[PDB]
């Protein structure tokens, strides 16, 4: 099921990459990768126990604790509500994946 | 008036014709309109100061280093010319504008040109005295074209520095400080911190007037787009284009525009 | 925990990369550039060694497998926190066809 969002939420990102290009051409890039404003990935992990397994909990930047986030682009609002939304989406894909597996 | 037939009038007429016909394709677009202004060559300072323009911003991004040498990439002659770390910094001081002054207001080098926002409040300062210059190179209509240029660029990033870099220590006092009607009548964007506030700063220009509308698109991005996106949406002024006048910076204006126009069409 | 995957389509990881700190899974002593199609993704695979064998990246993407070697990539099963893939979709479709991790989901 939440295999989609990695296509909804990619397409919305692309979306407002291109928005960013349209409005300031070429990103900054380099030293601080522009293309965002939130996303100070950092990730944190949890253990939770079901049927006596060991299923990990995955928490991370603009997906839970240790997020950060200082001025952006232009359109970096934009590509934070997109190129950043995309992080809750993946952050569930990679519990979803290691729970998978552990149960497996 | 007889100057123009005088001096001038072939590369006017040239230009005239090349702005006529105009409307990796995007890249390619903008090669050509690159030789095109390159084959051109008193309207060289005119000349240099609409490529220093784009220089400005081409010397800031080869100002990093951190990946420096992906800076070749985009070696565009329009902007990105080859004549326009402290050390590096004041060997490039020549050959530019607005880089003299730059010297001493960025002197600070990556303290004061941080890639997170103090590069873009150095990339906005290097704007402000490119303005100021061309500005300076009065005796034409085209100033008040340079002006609401400025005013644009200089609202947009008080709406930014309201909207969210207020946080980044953009206060009021520099909204006019470190980010770049308006040379005179700015402090009205100081307290602008809400897009009713921001609505209610542009009622005091009737012109502005209405400009914002909603603000839901435009002014919703930050950096330099707020205002300068309604700079955009009214160049159809710039279309006018009045004969026996100073035209080339519209052209190339008209050329950038056509440029990201193609770059936004993409794929469909 | 660090997380980046530095063998992308470039903005579109930057995008999600670095913007507030971390520096994109600490590029001042890891990571790598976010833009592929320089080469294959043989050097993907030293940089997760680099990166995610390094007890410090936990979830790495490769877009849509396009060159991700998914039959060597698929072998991260065994120690699979540290070796958390994905498919990310735009400018590569997203498909359940063979890659790292998707390869195993399709048994």
């Amino acid at each position: 099921t939440t295999k989609e969002s990695m296509g909804e939420v990619m397409k919305d990102s692309s979306f407002a990459l291109i928005e960013a290009k349209y409005v300031a051409g070429e990103n900054i890039k380099h030293i601080v990768l522009e293309n965002v404003q939130n996303a100070s990935i950092k990730v944190r992990s949890r253990q939770e126990n079901i049927a006596g397994v060991k299923i990990p909990k995955f928490e991370y930047f603009t997906d839970g604790e240790t997020k950060n986030d200082l001025t952006g682009l232009a359109r970096g609002g934009q590509q934070v509500q997109q190129c950043r939304a995309a992080y809750v989406k993946a952050i569930e894909l990679l519990v979803e994946l290691a729970s998978l597996q552990t149960s497996f | 008036a007889m100057t123009f037939n005088i001096h001038g009038g072939y590369l006017e007429a040239i230009v005239r014709g090349y702005r006529a016909g105009l409307l990796t394709i995007v890249e390619k677009c903008t090669l050509k309109l690159v030789d095109e202004y390159k084959h051109m060559l008193p309207l060289s300072t005119f000349l240099e100061y609409i490529t220093y323009g784009h220089m400005i911003d081409n010397v800031v991004l080869i100002v990093t280093g951190r990946d420096v040498q992906e800076l070749l990439e985009k070696c565009h002659p329009l902007g990105m010319f080859d004549s326009i770390m402290r050390e590096l910094y004041r060997l490039v001081l020549v050959d530019t504008p607005l880089a003299p002054y730059f010297s001493e207001c960025i002197t600070s080098e990556d303290l004061d040109d941080m890639n997170i926002e103090i590069m873009r409040n150095t990339l906005y300062k290097a704007y402000l005295e490119d303005f100021y210059k061309f500005c300076q190179k009065l005796g034409g209509a085209t100033a008040e074209i340079m002006s609401d240029l400025l005013a644009f660029e200089a609202d947009r990033r008080a709406v930014n520095i309201t909207i969210n870099s207020i946080g980044t220590e953009l206060t009021r006092d520099d909204r006019r400080k470190l980010y770049s009607l308006y040379p005179y009548g700015h402090e009205e964007l100081a307290v602008c911190e809400d897009i009713d506030q921001v609505r209610g700063v542009m009622e005091k220009y009737p012109p502005y007037q209405s400009i914002f509308s909603k603000l839901s698109y435009g002014e919703s991005q930050m950096l330099d787009k707020a205002f300068y996106e309604e700079e955009v949406k009214r160049l159809c002024l710039a279309f006018e284009q009045q004969f026996h006048y100073g035209v080339f910076f519209a052209y190339m204006r008209l050329r950038e525009q056509e440029i990201r126009n193609l770059m936004w069409i993409s794929e469909c | 925990s660090a997380l980046i995957a530095m063998i992308a389509d470039e903005d579109t990881v930057t995008g999600f990369l670095l913007a507030g700190v971390g520096n994109v899974d600490l590029r001042r002593k890891t990571n790598y550039l976010i833009v592929d199609s320089k080469t294959t993704v043989k050097a993907i695979e030293d940089a997760f060694k680099e990166f995610t064998t390094k007890e410090d990246i936990a979830i790495v993407l490769i877009s849509q497998y396009v060159a991700n070697m998914i039959r060597f990539l698929v072998d991260s099963y065994n120690k699979p926190i540290p070796a958390i893939l994905e498919i990310p979709s735009k400018d590569h479709p997203y498909d359940p066809a063979h890659d790292s991790v998707l390869s195993r989901v399709k048994n």
